[PDB]
């Protein structure tokens, strides 16, 4: 004989709320009758297993793990079935110097070394289920994701750890809310957060009731994904529940298009482990030996996990081969144990079978994807390789995936174009014009029909004229010409010398007028040649020091406006945002108005001396109704100009359009009806 | 005598900090022993106790539980345990061997459940019974807003959670519901952001100095909050950092303790037939060794509550220790009957059992400024809230109970000023009607030395349509008993703007015509040409009286207030105040009254310029216009400083009004006084 028989003590819940020892049992009699036969594994004891069923309930556990604990004879091994029991049993473990073994803790909180030294799992804790989620966001890049969970001890130790998870993978996560039993405020404020993907943790009679009020919302479709937990039936968004209005196939159309990660419960291969089965084989033992229908028992899809869960610790056991004596005060056939268990790392019925350090065992995620009204497998994982197999059956909106929003920046386009090319030649018929009439002007200077008295003032006026027609380009467009981005540099250069030129020609332009007026009304001086010339050039000169006063307290700035809503277009999710310029200061509004008024009240001055002295008679005769003349063409062109460039700043066809008529239309006719009496009648 | 055995388990070690409280326990409890063993009480049995350490720690104390079962007689209850989790497991696995625990330490809401825990029973007052003593706290002095404030741990976010069941029915409202776990500063910042009157704070012992060191930098304090917080700290707790006593102790007065009370409040004859200042005194007089705990009242209370129940379970015995194991039931259900209904008074008072808990005693106390004094006392079998006045004090006279209330005025203005200058408003009126009379003696007394006969009758209406509209300016303004007058000041703008135009007009067309008869050549001496002057005033009259029309179907001009919002205080009430100004603009007038100004400077710029002028032109075809200009050029300046000064003011009202008074006051006459004061002085030589 010589068969020791070591006693194994074991729990298993035959109903409650995990009805797990339905299953579990036979299971555990078939793996100790597959170590009883084989004398490999058995060299000298024989195992035996001592149990009693709990319901998940702490109350008669305790009272069950006294009654197994303090009778005959001595344990070694525990086993719990369910969840609290197991965090009841690994808490107080020891004190007794003993390795416990679940079989189906999902405990989240049960991977502490601190609280729980001796204690494994072969079934994997709900923490997997967050590397493989991270994955598949570093396979897509998505950066804004948002979490929604029940209140539950269950989640909200599995979210924690995917934040201090994500973290090292940059990825945010934004909106993390949470509920109870009422799924209409939260997926109120995602709605109202308008996140893109979303990760929800919820059992099954409240995910049928969150999915009802996502298809009321209308908040399913094109950039939605939606990552779920797997375990529930492949029928669940089918059996009738009058606990919400919704409709079956809106239902199906609201639940269409989501991602889901399970956890493997056997081989996905068909080889043969030390064990010698294969799954199929294992699966009809299971049906030979229940007697129930394994469709309608509990705890059938973990019952393979038992098996490899005998075997483990039988392999362990054996490894360690001074061992039918054991007490609980000692500690070295413990540490032997522990020591035996710690290297555990074979091929089992669920695959390879290796604990971490925690005391968790690792395994593949099958993940898959509803695609349309079934499930169907995407792919598979294992976080030690980081080995992402596939099979490329997701299919999509269009085929890609969707992602987080982003945005365009979109410059508002000018007309740098022949319309601002008919400008740019008027501009430059101007330019010729102008500069060959002064020459021609500088050039008659010895003795003509207008003496050598008169019109130095009319070549001043000239030079001014031939600045503004100079100064008129160079208001750009958007962006087009050899070297940009000096915006301001070039606002600025063009703002003042247009300001110089058009104060330059303008009041020697006025003073001409204001001095026949005076000439008018005294009742022929000229006292020196250059007195009235020069104190109207320093009247001008005032004027530079209010341009060194802009340049001195806020010269420049180039802002930018956002004029137009975001996303005008229509098929792709990248939102247009139109973004114009305009050469600008810190306030400049007040500021240029007074500057227009200040210039107003010069040309208001004017355009009131022409009606006051338009019939008079003096040495310079031959002048003073074609500049009157000019001095009304001039007044009303700037006037009526002057609010259309100040308030308004849609440049196609109307600021720059009606600014640059203005300009060239008052320099070009206020010089052509200037000199034709001059020279036409010199040589008439 | 036969033992009836009863086993405690309690920290008795000198390593874990409850083994004081184990050591505190044990001398009210061997009195309560030796007095039961004084005592007949029994026929003919005695109690005996065995006492087991625990720590706490679960592991040990579930060891020593399985030792106690295996190795001692057969107990009846089991009694004691302090630390939560490991009374917690062991009253979840007490229905096994139907036994009773009476705890008399834990202090956690999660056994209040009889599902989960069907045989537990404790004494000592959880943390749910300062929730309707908080509700009668805030209903004896009417308060409905209150914010919250509670660390993220399970038995505050249990309390917090259980508030709104407690609050679930009265006028209370819950607005700062802030739960942070580490950072309480960006709590006090959105606490004083939603400026909530009441603070509920949950915390612990070491977040407490945190929480008042940085919520007086945000300076949450003063004579407008109260704080309820948990004062069962220990005494002196505030000595547990990089703060300092200034910045902690001016924030701990309106500071409210709720903590259970150790001992009864009379000099009354217990059920040991002593009064609590015999016991207490025979308590520290037992062993003088120890720091008292708070929890030797419960102790002592506990024994006689377990004695009661076996007296009154001996009869139902008689009916029938020698008929129990470990294993029956029916037995234990007796005993639950017979324990569920235990009513008498002890060292805590009158003792029940409303499912496994008694109606304590909750003793609120007040941090005044040495020590937390005991101010008031709650009894949850009565309901009654009784407290002590003339003891407890306030920084403010008033207990504060401070909702941030508001209060708003009109503007008003200065009553003294604005009354000398309703004093200058006949004098100006008056004289106007009387040069009136001389420009009639004039007619009366045939000379004419001055222009057309409507002129200066034209000048004398418009300084009367102006010295009327600034007296009827600022009655209807801040004057408020004809309130509709808001309305009025459309029906007084364009009396204002008629009398302006008309001024200003025969200040114009006067000087425009000495223009027209200055810049010709032969002659100009007609009256016909001055009935077209007065003709060409008038086209100008009848285009503003276009453009009134125009302010009537541009803008109603409505009556609008401008809400000025600063909220001051000037004696220390929280009935804030805010003033408002009434507008009679409809702020979208910009464009309008813009307009307006820029006709009437256009039209008044004219005769500033042409002052420039005909400062020579002594013309005597008119017999004017020498101080003329002197008078335009000194009302164009003063007209465009008071549409300066009015444009920048209106953020004080008063100091606007006296000064477009003063104004209108100088124009309005100074153009008469310089327009006849060398004119009767020559006349009358
Ligand atoms: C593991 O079990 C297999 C069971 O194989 C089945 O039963 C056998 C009787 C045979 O008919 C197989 O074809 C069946 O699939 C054992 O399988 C065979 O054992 C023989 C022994 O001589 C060997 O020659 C074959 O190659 C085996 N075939 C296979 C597929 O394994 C096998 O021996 C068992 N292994 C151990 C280590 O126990
Ligand atoms: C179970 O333990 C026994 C020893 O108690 C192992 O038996 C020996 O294992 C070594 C391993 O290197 C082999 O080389 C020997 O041939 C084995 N001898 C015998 C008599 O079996 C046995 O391998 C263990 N079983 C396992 C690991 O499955
Ligand atoms: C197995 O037991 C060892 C006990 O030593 C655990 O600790 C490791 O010990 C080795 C040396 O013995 C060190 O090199 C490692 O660095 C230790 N691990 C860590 C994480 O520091 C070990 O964790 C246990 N588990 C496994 C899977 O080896
Ligand atoms: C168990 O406790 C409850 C709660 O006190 C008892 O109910 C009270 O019973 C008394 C009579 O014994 C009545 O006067 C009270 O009105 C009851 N309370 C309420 C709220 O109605 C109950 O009787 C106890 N049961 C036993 C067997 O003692
Ligand atoms: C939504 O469903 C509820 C039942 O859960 C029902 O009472 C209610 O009338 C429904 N709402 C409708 C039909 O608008
Ligand atoms: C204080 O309260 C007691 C309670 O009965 C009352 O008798 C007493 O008059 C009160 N004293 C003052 C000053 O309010």
């Amino acid at each position: 004989s010589e068969r020791r028989a070591v006693y194994i003590g074991a729990l298993f819940p035959m109903s409650g709320g995990w009805p797990g020892g339905q299953a579990c049992q036979p299971a555990v009699e078939m793996a100790l009758e597959d170590v009883n036969s084989r004398r490999d594994i058995l060299p000298d004891y024989e195992l035996k297993l001592i149990h009693h069923d709990s319901k998940c309930d702490p109350g008669q556990a305790t009272k069950y793990l006294y009654e197994l604990l303090y009778n005959d004879p001595i344990k070694i091994i525990l086993m719990p079935g369910c969840s609290s029991v197991s965090t009841l049993v690994a808490e107080a473990a020891r004190m007794w110097n003993l390795i416990v073994l679940s079989y189906g803790s999902s405990s989240p909180a049960l991977s502490n070394r601190q609280r729980f030294p001796t204690f494994f799992r072969t079934h994997p804790s709900a923490t997997l289920h967050n590397p493989t989620r991270v994955k598949l966001f570093e396979k897509w890049g998505w950066k804004k994701i948002a979490t929604i969970q029940q209140t539950t001890e269950v989640f909200t130790s599995t979210l924690d750890d995917l934040e201090e998870r994500v973290k090292e993978a940059g990825i945010e996560i934004t909106f993390r809310q949470s509920f109870f039993s009422d799924p209409a405020v939260p997926v109120k404020n995602l709605k109202r957060q308008d996140a893109r993907i979303i990760v929800g943790l919820f059992y099954e009679t409240e995910a049928r009731k969150v999915f009802c009020e996502v298809y009321k919302e209308r908040l399913f479709g094109k950039k939605y994904v939606w990552f779920l937990i797997g375990w529930y039936a492949d029928n669940w968004f089918k059996i009738y529940d009058p606990s919400i209005n919704c409709t079956v196939d809106e239902m199906t159309e609201a639940v269409e298009g989501h991602i889901t990660t399970e956890i493997v419960m056997l081989n996905p291969a068909n080889t043969r482990s030390i064990s010698n089965m294969t799954s199929q084989e294992f699966v009809e033992k299971l049906t030979k030996r229940l007697k129930r229908h394994p469709e309608e028992t509990g705890g059938f899809q973990e019952a393979p996990l038992a098996y490899d869960a005998i075997w483990a610790l039988a392999l362990a056991l054996n490894k360690t081969s001074r061992l039918e004596d054991f007490n609980y005060n000692n500690q070295t056939i413990t540490d032997q144990i522990y020591r035996a268990m710690n290297s555990s790392s074979f091929e089992g019925v669920s695959g390879h079978v290796v604990f971490d350090a925690s005391g968790s065992r690792m395994a593949w995620t099958l993940i898959e994807q509803l695609q349309g009204g079934s499930y169907k497998k995407i792919g598979y994982y294992d976080s030690t390789k980081d080995d992402l197999s596939w099979s490329k059956t997701d299919k999509w909106i269009g085929g890609s995936p969707p992602a987080d929003q982003t945005l365009v920046i979109k410059t508002f386009r000018f007309l740098s174009q022949k319309l601002f090319i008919s400008v740019s030649v008027l501009s430059s018929l101007g330019i010729v014009l102008a500069v060959v009439c002064l020459s021609f002007n500088i050039y008659n200077s010895h003795v003509r029909y207008i003496q050598n008295s008169q019109p130095n003032l009319n070549n001043l006026t000239a030079v001014g004229c031939s600045l503004a027609l100079a100064a008129v380009f160079p208001l750009g467009l958007d962006g087009y010409h050899i070297g940009r981005n000096q915006f301001p540099f070039v606002c600025q250069a063009r703002l003042w010398l247009l300001g110089l030129g058009f104060s330059l020609g303008y009041g020697s332009m006025f003073t001409k007028i204001w001095w026949v007026h005076t000439v008018f009304t005294k009742k022929r001086k000229t006292l020196e040649p250059w007195k009235l010339y020069a104190t109207v050039g320093l009247l001008v000169g005032m004027d530079v020091l209010t341009l060194a006063i802009w340049q001195i307290v806020d010269p420049l700035h180039r802002t930018i406006e956002t004029f137009a809503k975001e996303e005008p277009k229509e098929d792709i999710d990248v939102s247009i945002l139109p973004q114009l310029e305009h050469c600008s200061s810190r306030k400049m509004n007040t500021w240029l108005g007074i500057f227009y008024g200040y210039k107003g009240l010069l040309l208001l001055l004017g355009i009131f001396l022409a009606y006051e002295t338009k019939s008079v008679s003096t040495e310079k005769i031959n002048d003073h109704r074609a500049v009157g003349m000019a001095i009304y063409n001039v007044a009303v062109l700037c006037l009526i100009t002057a609010p259309v460039t100040m308030i308004l700043s849609s440049q196609q066809d109307a600021a720059f359009a009606f600014a640059s008529l203005a300009i060239v239309f008052s320099s070009y006719i206020t010089l052509v009806v200037l000199f034709v009496p001059k020279m036409r009648r010199l040589i008439t | 005598s036969p033992p009836l055995s009863i086993m405690g388990l309690m920290p008795l070690t000198k390593e874990v900090a409850k083994g004081s409280i184990g050591r505190g326990v044990l001398p009210a409890v061997e009195l309560a022993i030796e007095q039961i063993r004084n005592e007949s009480l029994l026929r003919p049995y005695f109690l005996d106790l065995r006492l087991y350490d625990t720590e706490c720690d679960n592991a040990k104390g579930l060891k020593a539980f399985y030792d106690a079962i295996k190795y001692g007689p057969n107990h009846l209850m089991v009694f004691g345990g302090v630390c939560p989790s490991v009374t917690s497991i062991i009253a979840e696995s007490l229905q096994g061997w139907n036994l009773v625990q009476l705890s008399f330490a834990a202090t956690t809401p999660v056994l209040a459940d009889k599902k989960k825990y069907p045989y537990f029973f404790r004494t000592v007052p959880s943390d749910n019974a300062v929730n309707p003593a908080i509700l009668k706290l805030l209903k004896h002095y009417q308060w409905k807003r209150v914010g919250t404030l509670t660390q993220d741990v399970q038995r505050f976010s249990e309390v917090r959670n259980d508030l709104t069941g407690v609050l679930y029915g009265e006028d209370i409202e819950i607005s700062d519901t802030e739960s942070f776990s580490n950072d309480p500063c960006t709590s006090v910042k959105k606490l004083k952001g939603n400026d909530v009157r009441i603070i509920l704070g949950q915390f612990d012992q070491n977040m407490a100095a945190k929480v008042f060191c940085c919520a007086y930098e945000e300076n949450m304090y003063g004579s407008k909050y109260q704080w309820i917080i948990p004062g069962w700290y220990e005494p002196s707790w505030w000595e547990q950092s990089r703060c300092l006593r200034k910045n902690l102790l001016a924030a701990m007065e309106g500071y409210i303790g709720v903590d259970f009370e150790p001992l009864s409040s009379k000099q009354i004859k217990t059920i040991s037939g002593k009064t609590p200042q015999q016991y207490e005194r025979e308590y520290n007089n037992k062993r003088s060794g120890v720091g008292p705990s708070k929890f030797h009242g419960y102790a002592y209370d506990g024994i006689w509550v377990i004695a009661k129940t076996l007296q009154r379970a001996m009869e139902t015995l008689h009916a029938s220790i020698q008929d129990f194991n470990y294993t029956d039931h029916t037995l234990g259900r007796i005993i639950l009957n017979a324990m569920n209904e235990t009513n008498f008074f002890g060292v805590t008072g009158q003792v029940v059992f409303r499912n496994g808990e008694r109606m304590g005693t909750i003793k609120f106390t007040q941090f005044q400024d040495s020590r937390e004094v005991k101010v008031g006392e709650y009894n949850a079998v009565a309901d009654t809230l009784e407290i002590i006045n003339d003891t407890i004090r306030f920084q403010g006279s008033e207990p504060p109970k401070d909702k941030t209330i508001i209060l708003e005025q009109l503007r008003k203005i200065s009553l003294p000023l604005y009354s000398i200058l309703s004093a200058l408003t006949i004098l100006g009126m008056i004289m106007a009607s009387a040069f009136l009379f001389f420009n009639i003696k004039n007619r009366n007394q045939k000379l004419i030395k001055m222009s057309s006969p409507y002129m200066n009758n034209l000048i004398i209406l418009g300084g009367m349509l102006s010295y009327a509209s600034i007296f009827l300016f600022g009655l209807d303004g801040s004057f408020v008993s004809e309130k509709t007058f808001e309305t009025l000041c459309t029906v007084r703008t364009w009396i204002l703007t008629v009398g302006y135009t008309t001024a200003f007009g025969a200040m114009f067309a006067k000087t425009w015509r000495v223009h027209a008869i200055f810049k010709n050549v032969k002659m100009k001496k007609k009256i016909i040409k001055d009935q077209k002057l007065l003709v060409i005033v008038g086209g100008m009259l009848l285009i503003d009286l276009c453009i009134l029309i125009c302010w009537q179907a541009v803008d109603p001009l409505r009556r609008t207030v401008e809400k000025y919002s600063m909220e001051p205080d000037p004696a220390g009430r929280d009935i804030s105040i805010r003033p408002l100004l009434e507008h009679c603009e409809n702020t979208h007038m910009t464009i309008w009254l813009g307009i307006v100004y820029a006709y009437k400077g256009l039209l008044m710029l004219f005769g500033c310029f042409l002052a420039w002028e005909t400062r020579n032109v002594s013309i005597p075809a008119l017999n004017d216009s020498k101080y003329i200009g002197m008078s335009v050029y000194n009302v164009g300046i003063m007209c465009i400083i008071g549409a300066a000064v009015s444009f920048l003011t209106r953020d004080q009202p008063n100091v606007q009004f006296c000064i477009v008074a003063l104004v209108i006051i100088f124009c309005s006459t100074i153009t008469l006084c310089l327009v006849f004061v060398p004119k009767l002085i020559t006349l009358r030589t």
